[PDB]
């Protein structure tokens, strides 16, 4: 079965840098398209960006483009994603999902998310 | 009504030699640049007709060493090609061409099982042509056809973007046209609107195909004297298009319903073809080659000095990377660099010529004026061809009776 | 960027009614649309995309449609279990984008 | 015995494989992977009394006009150059000089990044008034493709706009042109 | 030109591919997807004054005896008829 | 009959396979891994009076001079012998 497990929840220092892993299990994760989206308690979902193993080809959205740094590894097939300038605001829970878009079909994965709480 | 061509032509002993040097054309294997209007680096590829137009010298006004057998009065003298050499110099190289926004949304055969990615968008992908080896000899500039658009439809349509009927077009073949393609021969530029349906090449162009058909079915066979032609291609992958079907498929021969269906697929499969492998044994250049007899009326006579040689050839077609750095740094760092794609191709044209003279007579008169009586006025006892673009080759005061310094020279006294 | 936005966002029925959850879309979007329902601390999954086309091992009461930038979807009969937080998203053009959301909780 | 030759490189500029299908992504600082790739079979053998050359690609002469420029296409010129012990076959690559023109020496393997592969010039072999450089030649040679690649880095000799349409989200930032 | 056709089903019953490696062995309710191919290479001619008789293996005549049947296997016979054009190749 | 003669290894060093992609380039412990593997085909006769020579590459005598080394290159030299019975094809 595709496994997708997290890294466990985290709070750091405001203007700090955070990392988040979750490794993937169970299917060809070279060719598949890993997704990190983030959600914060009363607000609704947002996407943070997308890369995928091969080539390690990265794509931000227009709103994090600038204090985020995301890539991947195949050694044990993971991928990381570093934040820096925590924003009080950034506190949320964080997911990493992949979906494979079939002929007829749409494979979805998530992961189990990880809490990032900033503070003083 | 029409003969042949050696029934009134004579054949002299007089043999002469011309070479055209190093030929060579370096510029971008895609697109070519300008700034300014201003194209700096034109179209250069392994995939492009390459069309000379050789002109050569008068034999009448020329240093005879025999003038004693010319005669001014119903004696003229004109140029006979008797053999030919095409000099690749090049090595071994299959061509890569590609396009960053085509239509590659699902892989049918399911190793990969691409999908359709979400909303009308596109992809890169990238292939090579097939092994086209393609050459021609004429007194005449040859003639290809394409299907296109052309006239409308019958009786009065009304309707905004439906299926164009076809036509064959049948053009001269110039410099600048673009080759034959496993994709289809067509004009893509009008035809297709997407212009993201094939690789950057011949997106924008028009593929043509040398119609074998018409070019054989001329009465004085002026448009041929002999065709090499050695293709190779094979399927490597099978894959659609994203879009409508403006030709829906019936519903009798399709079980549609339930979930996860009822929204067919596209109808519309296309493939990858690849030439697979080249060699040496299979080249059909950098070898003499012996004109024993023309299968029209058309002896090797070429008629008002010009010449019209063809060829295309991809297996010196590889495609050369170029690196330069703006500025440098401690790290290797993607924005110091740029790249960029040339592309060269080297020609040799080495021809062996026999000299030919006519006898004027009333019906010889009449049946040379009526086959072209624009060699006629050449004589002195508008052509069109101004306005399409050639590659252009100038073997006057080159022609040379010492054949013996050549090695074209000495193959053709190898055999006779 | 492209927006959206769902109506109701917030609604409370009983058990095994019909209901109707709407949202528009700024610019035209055609079919490329999907829908989310999260329970509290879990991860949401897929239910409906194609803008009408139910997802495998979902039961068949939950049904989309909708085109151009009106979308809707629809419960014909509610479980106690359908009731949680949903979203549509479009996953037309990047950035992908989601909705305010939509509560529903027994009356 | 009878064996395929084998090279390739640890750091080259590998961007996304492309004939299946493409992934079209930003690329990062470096993107560089390690890459296993064979050559071109080639048998050869050239014999005389004078020592053959070969053509091979370079940097001419300095760029025409008066230009000031950083990182454009420098003129690219045939030089023949008479092969000495030591020098490598032509590849698939191109017979040219890697030392100079390819500036990265990492786009293609470590054994032609640093050395110059030439081909030999049959046509000078012919044309020269003697021909001492050649007494009888033999070659057979055989290649084919087996993948395909674009290539990471800026692309300096940007797509014509009137022949690519592009738009909307996840674009406005071109992918690789180049393909080999 | 010389160049090769594609033809294919949007819905054919290619259930899984079995080359190197399975999936799991009943399949669900539909199972039948997008897949092109192409056809062998064939290069024929006849020629002569009377038109050719060609055969295809079809529905005959119906089972011997009287079985009662739902949906079995129905006999084979090589039914010959001449070829018109709008038949297709093998 | 006409068979391809295959072998393999439980634990060989197939560390990346590089045709087409690259992992990381720093190993583990021990990166070992069961992979099969065919050689290459051979159909040879030869006929004597005497027994025909083979030759291996293989390592010659110490190094030149006198130096220091631990687990370095050995000087290669091609070692020739008789072909015998028992002896491994290329």
């Amino acid at each position: 079965q595709v496994q997708l497990v997290q890294s466990g929840s985290e709070v750091k220092k405001p203007g700090a840098s955070v990392t988040v892993s979750c490794k993937a299990s169970g299917y060809v994760f070279t060719g598949q398209y890993i997704h990190w989206v983030r959600q914060a308690p009363g607000q609704g979902l947002e996407w943070i960006g997308w890369i995928t193993p091969n080539t390690g080809g990265t794509n931000y959205g227009q709103k994090f483009e600038d204090r985020v740094s995301m890539t991947r590894e195949t050694s044990i097939s993971t991928a990381y994603m570093e934040l820096r300038s925590l924003r009080s605001d950034d506190t949320a829970v964080y997911y990493c999902l992949t979906r494979r878009y079939g002929h007829y079909d749409l494979f979805e994965y998530w992961g189990q998310g990880t809490l990032v709480t900033v503070s003083s | 009504k029409v003969v042949a061509t050696d029934a009134y032509v004579t054949r002299t002993n007089i043999f002469y030699h011309a070479s055209s040097s190093r030929l060579l054309a370096v510029g971008h294997p895609y697109f070519s640049i300008k700034r300014a209007n201003k194209t700096v680096v034109p179209k250069v590829s392994g995939y492009q007709y390459r069309v000379f137009k050789v002109v050569l010298p008068d034999p009448n006004k020329f240093a005879l060493p025999d003038s004693s057998l010319f005669d001014p009065t119903t004696q003229r003298l004109v140029w006979a090609c008797t053999g030919l050499e095409v000099g690749r110099g090049q090595p071994l190289g299959v061509g890569v061409s590609g396009h960053p926004f085509l239509n590659k949304y699902d892989d049918v055969e399911n190793s990969g099982s691409g999908g359709n990615p979400g909303q009308d968008n596109r992809v890169n992908v990238g292939m090579d042509y097939k092994q086209t080896q393609l050459c021609m000899v004429g007194c005449a500039p040859p003639l290809g056809e394409h299907w296109g658009k052309g006239k409308q439809c019958t009786n009065t349509p009304v309707q905004a973007g439906d299926c164009p009927p076809l036509e064959l077009i049948t053009s001269v073949i110039q410099d600048g046209d673009m080759v034959d393609t496993g994709f289809g021969a067509m004009n893509f530029a009008d035809l297709q609107t997407n212009k993201s349906d094939v690789p950057i090449d011949i997106c924008g162009t028009t593929c043509k195909y040398p119609d074998y058909l018409q070019m054989a079915a001329d009465p004085y066979g002026d448009r041929l004297f002999f065709f090499l032609r050695k293709e190779q291609m094979f399927a490597r992958h099978f894959f659609n298009r994203a879009g409508e079907v403006g030709e829906p498929v019936p519903d009798t021969l399709i079980i549609k319903g339930s979930g996860n269906r009822t929204s067919v697929g596209s109808s519309i499969y296309v493939n990858t073809p690849s030439g697979s492998l080249v060699s040496s044994e299979a080249q059909l250049f950098n070898k003499p080659y012996w004109l024993q007899k023309a299968q029209g009326h058309n002896n090797g006579i070429c008629w008002g000095n010009q010449l019209f040689v063809t060829v295309v050839d991809t297996t010196r077609s590889t495609n050369m990377t170029l690196c330069a750095s703006v500025t440098t740094s401690s790290t290797y760092t993607n924005s110091d660099y740029k790249e960029y794609m040339r592309h060269v191709e080297e020609y040799d044209l080495q021809f062996i010529f026999q000299l030919c003279s006519i006898t004027l007579s009333a019906e010889v008169v009449a049946y040379i004026h009526t086959m072209n009586p624009s060699v006629l006025e050449d004589w002195n006892f508008p052509d069109p061809y101004k306005n399409l673009s050639f590659w252009e080759v100038n073997l006057k005061e080159k022609f040379s009776s010492e054949l013996d310094q050549y090695p074209l020279g000495r193959k053709f006294l190898l055999q006779s | 960027d492209i927006q959206m936005t769902q109506s109701p966002s917030t609604l409370s029925a009983s058990v095994g009614d019909r209901v109707t959850i709407t949202c528009r879309a700024s610019q035209t979007i055609y079919n490329w649309l999907a829908w989310y329902q999260q329970k509290p601390g879990k991860a949401p999954n897929i239910l409906i995309y194609k803008a009408s086309t139910l997802q495998n091992g979902v039961p068949a009461r939950f049904s989309g449609g909708g085109s151009g930038t009106e979308f809707t979807l629809t419960i014909s009969g509610l479980q106690p279990d359908d009731f949680a937080t949903y979203y549509c998203q479009q996953y037309n053009s990047y950035p992908w984008t989601f909705g305010q959301g939509t509560k529903v909780e027994i009356k």
